[PDB]
């Protein structure tokens, strides 16, 4: 049962054990709480490569590889009576995991989560489709703001961190003032036309007159992608909002220049990069 | 630590549907479902089941049509099977199927893109039931009687031959004697099942060697019908009828019937892991001098040969525990730790403890590179005495001590209160040294034993109450036939008398003038001081009996008599001279046709084989062996003295032969015995083509491939004579060269090329777009597709060779419009069964020959030595005309009649003269059957077997049943040789089949069918057998290392060991011979075991160790192979 | 034979060594059907029969034939 | 890239193209087998030979000369 699970879902159950016990608390100490899970997971790419002779095949691959079970899966083998949980949108995803659970925390619900980010590289045809839409960089790199962005270059991670109310954090890396997400309206551009308009809007919406203060910044962490029309309009928007203040604002970088963009793992692989560096 | 299952890069889809290829992968590790297949093991490897590409390729095409198995009532048909797969015990091996919707054809590659299996397979739209019918004679009131072949007797012959089919697949539970009808056990799997059908196709009688399918012709296979055929016994498993009707060439099954499946013969390969160990079993003294003084060649400072183990041996029985711990002090030097690790592990039962001590670290580094694998304990020690215990070794160049220098030293040992127990005097003043320091005596027991009640077992049960009698010493004063020293190794290790120090004493004077054996006196102290173990006398030496390796050389003889066959199919380094049957006998019958060679020319065929791109599969004739195959052309002078130059339908490559009436010619006073050596093959071959079977007539064209060649020669002259269009067509400039010279009547127009297929334009060109009236192909794929094109109306293709017959490649049938006929032309299948037709051929050649028309080839001539070499230079296809063997300079000037004096280096192979009897007790026993077989082979017309209650079992009756449709005289007999008045009743009986010339006995039960036995037949044997060639025994390594729970079994073994070692001294046959462990059908299996710490030789093995054996000096041999 | 498909392929089988195959029917000819090359093995000669061949060009060979007929 | 080598081909039946519509032929190709086949979209045989890449594709067979003017 174990030789039909999805990669993905097998150093999960790794990473999110070796997440638990790196915040000094027992994995254990956990079972039966009203603790959850939420996974960014755009990817289940084994699932169908075990699901296409249907002599061969077995039916138990699906308890491994059906994306619900990414979290479900999680959830059972800890013992998380709570959410469980996997979201998809693409890119987004882990990151918005992250803000998912951060806000079940939040107002009761729960009291601790994981928060989970997976994207694995199998089959080639996906690639094969980014790249007639010309998203992916023939130079396969994500050169980070620099103008000789062609696209972005896959990469793969599973990436998983522990919330939790301070009141029960051994150890701290952070701690989180806001997070929201919007969504790109219509754009008379096309679906694939990153909204910096919007993005500029997602971006005030959590500071200013709605918290904390644009001028305590010290870093931001772009998404980065390298995309051609992508960069530009992302950059803006975030001056265009961040940036009513003096001194050298916000150092700005990506993780996805150092490594790729993991896609829908972005948002947390990004979010480790910066948690590794302030320490 | 475990790897687990990362779906692939080439795992999802990559290209669209397709409901007409599939990949499988079949992985063979304990833990798949597709471990079932680890039983279709063959030769040692495991091939993928021929029957499984079937079930593959079946599978997929209900695939392809949306349906199961169980719906898809399936037809193959001209399926071939190209190669096979060898599964790897892990990892995973692909098969790729694909599948020609319309063409019904479809084909199966492997991994590697390569040609599996191909034919054709569909849905069977009418399937009709009748077509499974089961039907008999009549009724048979013949059961209770009958013998049919039980399961285990099947499976027992087949792995004889080779098929180690396992469990899983051991699917054929009884079976008609002749393999005809029987009972197929179900499965619930079409993969074994079917090779189960394959099973009694192969289980023809008297078929031998190892055969895998090959082509199948029109299998077909209906579900529906197969569930209604089958029924359960009361075992309440499955199975259904199976019959096989040779004639016919069908086998039928329960609901799948074969038409037409051809297998062919596959080559064995031996796996060099099991290579037995020989040893010899020679008397030695304790008192050895001069020794040596006859090796012709540091070398000399070391002394390595035999002696060395002569007394390491002794000293290793001498401890009551298989277990040694061995030291050694200067050591870097002096270099013992690379010989005894040897000389030890040489045995079956050792566990060494070795220790390599010098002075210095530094000596001690050469040793980590060797020491390492020889796994000793190394030191540091210095000849002062401090020690930081079994025996000590040491090379100066109450355990033991082993010592090397280069009567002072003599007493050097009385001070340390060592006795000598073995000296080697070497001739060039090396001399060994053994010394055993002795712990003071206890109750020293005595008891002889030579009465033949066998009183004094009751007399030993007794003496293992005795709590420690220390010394106990067993004697024979009488019988020079006493069985101890095998009695002793066996209780010597059996736990009552582990720590007995159980010695021995025996009197074998081997000469009447060599007597001196008295007790109780002088020397039953200096033997009891040496305390040796066992202590044996011959003649006047005093030493113990001990195994040396064998001498190992393929024992050759000096013979007028052999003939030349490659020891193995497919390589030439093995080509070597066998002793021919001529040189064991020739009865007056054969005789007045014996004829002796001056050239023997190789041919085509000869080459071919030997290399191992034709089967002998495709060789006409019947053969008794399938081995000795080559050679068919040579010329010599018969026992007239005469002159002559003949064929000879195989074994032509020799020194002597047995002409054929129909097939020698007298040789022309004008002819060398060389070029007349170049004749025969060649033009029989070219007249049987163009006149014979073609009717080529005056001013016709015919195009003659390879005219450069021995065959395109002669064609080429022939068709000249009745003045044709000649084209032929040549690989080199050069062999334009010759041909244009040597045949002055053929143009530029005549020559095209052979290295291509330009040859049909060419021939196109010059007729006209006509064509050509004969074509003389010998030719490749493309080029004889190419020939078949240069037909011209009315023409005829003249096929000669058989590369592309033999693989049943296709023809175009519309060539057959041209109103053309196709001959498919093998002398061979002539020749030999010498028929009207033939003789017509010959008489060509006659007729040919008196008009010039026929004429000597050009030889390249090798001599009888560089024999190898004249097949590679044939092999490639660099010369013009014959390739010839000289055997004798020829005899010169003024007419010389002859009497040839033929000295030949020859390689000994048992061979029986067709007049003697042979005599095997036990000789229905599942190794007595083989013996019997193998000495039939051998060319045995007369046996004797012997049983108690004669033929019981069906495989019993089976042998010997056949044995006598193949001509052979079978008496099985109910005598027994442990009375005087038996044994002289059996070898009375063989008598009457013709002079008794060989007595193998294997009866076993104890000292009755072994001691007493062996005993008698010596004696009868003496009295009345002058015409004796072999004398053997079958022993057993019981009576070598000893086993515990047969010490009766050892003493009866030992005895005949002694009578051996009797009639050898006396200048008579006799050999006595140690088994190891017996494998394919000994007492053992009724073959991955361990029975005294080795392996079952497989009885394949033991016949061919004989064949050494049988042609040795020495009169005991031992036999086994080794465990780890 | 003078017969169809698999019925052509049967009688090329019920060949004895040495034997000769006579073949009349052309439609197996005519489609040029494939021969299995390995029947001549058993030293078989396989013969394309068309009588039209002769007939009009009335050579020896035809003269032969119709003196067996007279 | 692909200079290619057929053999034995035969033609079958040949196809119908009706003045409007589709007509669907495939190809089957069995690469150790050398082999090849065409049906139509009734499962029909159409076409069957031997294909291959040509190895070494010989210029000189292309040559248009004969020496007679």
């Amino acid at each position: 049962q174990a030789n039909t699970m999805d990669p993905q879902l097998r150093m999960l159950l790794e990473v999110t054990y070796e997440a638990i016990v790196d915040g000094g608390i027992n994995p254990a100490s956990l079972r039966g709480t009203s603790t959850g899970v939420w996974v960014g997971v755009s990817s289940s790419d084994a699932s169908e490569a075990l699901s296409r002779d249907p002599e061969t095949l077995v039916g138990y691959s699906m308890i491994g590889c059906q994306r619900a079970m990414m979290a479900n899966r999680l959830s059972f083998f800890f013992d998380f009576k709570g959410p469980s949980i996997t979201i998809d949108t693409a890119c987004s995803s882990s990151l918005l995991a992250l803000q998912s659970a951060y806000q079940a925390i939040r107002g009761g619900e729960c009291s601790a989560a994981v928060v989970g980010g997976l994207n694995v590289l199998l089959k080639p045809n996906s690639s094969l489709q980014f790249m007639k839409l010309g998203m992916l960089s023939q130079d396969g790199t994500c050169r980070s703001f620099d103008a000789e962005g062609t696209g972005y270059c896959r990469a793969e991670a599973v990436v998983a961190v522990l919330l939790t109310k301070k009141s029960l954090a051994r150890r701290v890396y952070a701690t989180i003032l806001n997070a929201g997400t919007n969504t790109d309206g219509s754009k008379e551009q096309g679906v694939t036309f990153p909204s910096g308009d919007v993005q500029e809007q997602l971006i005030r919406s959590l500071y200013a007159p709605a918290g904390p203060d644009p001028e305590s910044l010290e870093y931001i962490e772009a998404h980065g992608t390298g995309t051609k029309v992508g960069d530009p309009q992302e950059l803006n928007g975030i001056v265009n909002a961040l940036c009513a203040t003096r001194r050298e604002p916000l150092l700005i970088g990506s993780t996805k220049s150092n490594m790729g963009h993991p896609e829908p793992a972005s948002g947390v692989a990004a979010l480790i990069k910066v948690l590794l560096s302030l320490e | 630590s475990q790897a687990w299952d990362v779906p692939s890069a080439a795992d999802f889809p990559s290209g669209s549907s397709c409901s007409s290829v599939a990949v499988y992968k079949f992985d063979v590790s304990p833990e798949s479902p597709d471990h079932y297949l680890v039983d279709h093991c063959i030769d040692g490897r495991v091939l993928f089941p021929g029957t499984g590409y079937l079930w593959l390729t079946w599978k997929t095409l209900a695939r392809a049509l949306s349906q199961n198995l169980e719906e898809t009532p399936v037809v193959f048909e001209d399926v071939t099977l190209h190669q096979a797969t060898i599964l790897p015990k892990t990892g995973t091996v692909s098969l790729e199927v694909r599948l020609l919707e319309a063409s019904h054809a479809f084909e199966v590659s492997d991994s590697n893109g390569s040609l599996i299996a191909s034919g054709k397979v569909y849905q069977w739209e009418s399937p009709d039931p009748k077509l499974f019918d089961t039907r008999a004679a009549v009724d048979p009131a013949d059961s209770t009687a009958e013998f049919r072949l039980s399961q285990g007797d099947v499976y027992k012959d087949l792995r004889l031959r080779g098929y180690d089919y396992g469990p899983f697949f051991q699917l054929v539970l009884e079976s008609d004697l002749e393999g005809n009808r029987g009972r197929l056990q179900w499965n619930d799997s079409w993969v074994s099942f079917l090779d189960a059908m394959l099973h009694m196709s192969i289980l023809a009688p008297g078929q031998l060697g190892l055969y895998l399918p090959t082509r199948f012709t029109s299998i077909r296979i209906d579900p529906v019908t197969h569930r209604q055929k089958l029924y359960t016994l009361q075992d309440t498993t499955q199975a259904a009828d199976v019959v096989v009707d040779r004639n016919l060439n069908t086998v039928v099954a329960g609901g799948a019937l074969f038409l037409g499946a051809h297998s062919s013969v596959a080559p064995r390969r031996p796996q060099e892991h099991l290579k037995p160990i020989l040893e010899k079993f020679c008397f030695t003294p304790h008192v050895e001098s001069g020794c040596l003084a006859g090796n012709t060649a540091l070398l000399s400072g070391l002394l390595d040969a035999p002696a060395l183990k002569a007394c390491v041996d002794t000293a290793l029985e001498n401890m009551a525990s298989p277990k040694m711990k061995v030291v050694e002090v200067l050591a870097g030097d002096g270099q013992l730790y690379s010989r005894i690790p040897a000389l030890l592990n040489t045995q079956p039962v050792m566990d060494l403890d070795y220790t390599a001590t010098d002075r210095n670290p530094q000596a001690l580094e050469a040793a980590q590179a060797k020491l390492e694998q020889l796994h000793v304990t190394q030191g540091q020690w210095d000849p002062a005495n401090p020690a930081p215990a079994d025996l000590l070794v040491c090379n100066c160049a109450g355990g033991f001590l082993l010592l090397h220098t280069l009567d002072q030293w003599e007493s050097l040992f009385a001070g340390a209160s060592l006795h000598l127990v073995a000296l080697k005097r070497s001739f060039y003043g090396s001399v060994l040294f053994l010394c055993r320091q002795q712990t003071p005596q206890d109750s020293p027991v005595f008891l002889s034993v030579e009465d033949t009640s066998f009183r004094w077992v009751d007399s030993l049960k007794d003496i293992l109450a005795d709590a420690s009698s220390r010394p106990v010493w067993l004697m024979a004063v009488g019988c020079s036939t006493s069985g101890v020293v095998g009695m002793v190794n066996c209780l010597r290790k059996e736990p009552g008398g582990h720590r007995i120090r159980c010695v021995l004493v025996s009197n074998l004077s081997s000469t009447s003038p060599a007597p001196e054996m008295h007790p109780s006196s002088s020397e039953l102290q200096k033997v009891l001081q040496g305390d040796l173990v066992m202590n044996v006398y011959r003649d006047g030496a005093w030493g113990a009996f001990r195994h040396f390796p064998l001498e190992q050389d393929r024992p050759e003889k000096q013979t007028e008599h052999a003939f030349v066959n490659v020891l193995s199919r497919g390589d030439l380094s093995s080509i070597r001279w066998v002793c021919s049957p001529l040189h064991y006998a020739l009865p007056a019958s054969c005789q007045d046709r014996l004829c002796s060679v001056y050239y023997t020319s190789l041919n085509f065929r000869d080459v071919m084989l030997a290399t191992g791109k034709l089967s002998p599969d495709s060789i006409p004739g019947k053969w008794l062996t399938r081995d000795c195959m080559l050679g068919m052309e040579f010329s010599g002078r018969d026992a007239s003295g005469r002159r002559v130059m003949g064929m000879v339908p195989a074994e032509g490559l020799a020194t002597s032969v047995l002409l054929l009436q129909h097939a020698t010619w007298e040789v022309p006073s004008t002819w060398t015995l060389e070029e007349a050596a170049s004749v025969p093959i060649v033009y029989t071959t070219a007249y049987y083509s163009l006149v014979v079977r073609g009717r080529m007539q005056p001013g016709e064209s015919v195009l003659i491939h390879s005219g450069s060649g021995g065959v395109g020669q002669a064609a080429i002259a022939i068709a000249l004579s009745r003045g044709c269009r000649v084209f032929t067509t040549v690989g080199s400039a050069e062999k334009r060269a010759y041909l244009q010279a040597r045949f002055p009547q053929l143009d530029e127009t005549c020559f095209a090329n052979s290295r291509d297929t330009s040859f049909e334009q060419h021939v196109l060109r010059h007729t006209a777009g006509k064509g050509v009236d004969l074509v003389l192909n010998s030719l490749a794929e493309e080029k004889l597709q190419a020939s078949v094109r240069c037909l011209a109306q009315h023409g005829r293709f003249l096929e000669i060779g058989k590369f592309d017959l033999s693989n049943n490649h296709a023809l175009g049938m519309a060539v057959f419009l041209k109103n053309v006929t196709f001959h498919g032309i093998l002398l061979d299948s002539l020749f030999e069964e010498g028929g009207a037709t033939w003789q017509e051929v010959s008489e060509l050649l006659k007729a040919g020959i008196q008009e010039g028309v026929v004429q000597p080839l050009k030889c390249t001539v090798f001599p009888r030595t560089k024999v190898e070499a004249a097949f590679r230079y044939m092999a490639q296809g660099k010369h013009i005309g014959k390739v010839v063997i000289q055997v004798r300079e020829e005899e010169q000037g003024p007419a010389p009649r002859g009497l040839p004096p033929i000295a030949l280096t020859g390689l000994s192979k048992t061979f029986c003269p067709p007049h003697k009897s042979y005599v095997i007790t036990g000789g229905l026993g599942g190794f007595g059957l083989q013996l019997a077989q193998w000495l039939r082979l051998r060319g045995a017309q007369k046996l004797v077997l012997t049983s108690r209650s004669g033929i019981r079992t069906g495989y019993q009756a089976r042998q010997v049943r056949e044995w006598r449709r193949q001509g052979v005289q079978v008496l099985v007999s109910t005598s027994n040789a442990s009375s005087l008045d038996g044994a002289r009743s059996l070898i009375t009986e063989a008598t009457q089949l013709g002079p008794v010339g060989g007595v193998f006995n294997l009866a076993m039960v104890v000292s009755k069918p072994k001691y007493s036995g062996t005993a008698n037949l010596d004696r009868v044997t003496r009295e009345a057998c002058p015409e004796l060639d072999y004398f053997v025994i079958f022993s057993s390594v019981s009576c070598g290392r000893g086993n515990a729970g047969q010490a009766n079994y050892g003493f009866a073994n030992s005895a005949m060991e002694r009578i051996c070692e009797k009639r050898r001294h006396d200048g008579l046959p006799g050999l006595a011979v140690q088994w190891g462990a017996i494998g394919d059908v000994g007492v053992v299996l009724e073959n991955d075991t361990v029975i005294g710490g080795t392996l079952p030789q497989r009885i394949a093995s033991c016949l061919e160790v004989l064949d050494l054996f049988l042609s040795q000096p020495h009169p005991v041999l031992s036999s086994f192979v080794l465990a780890e």
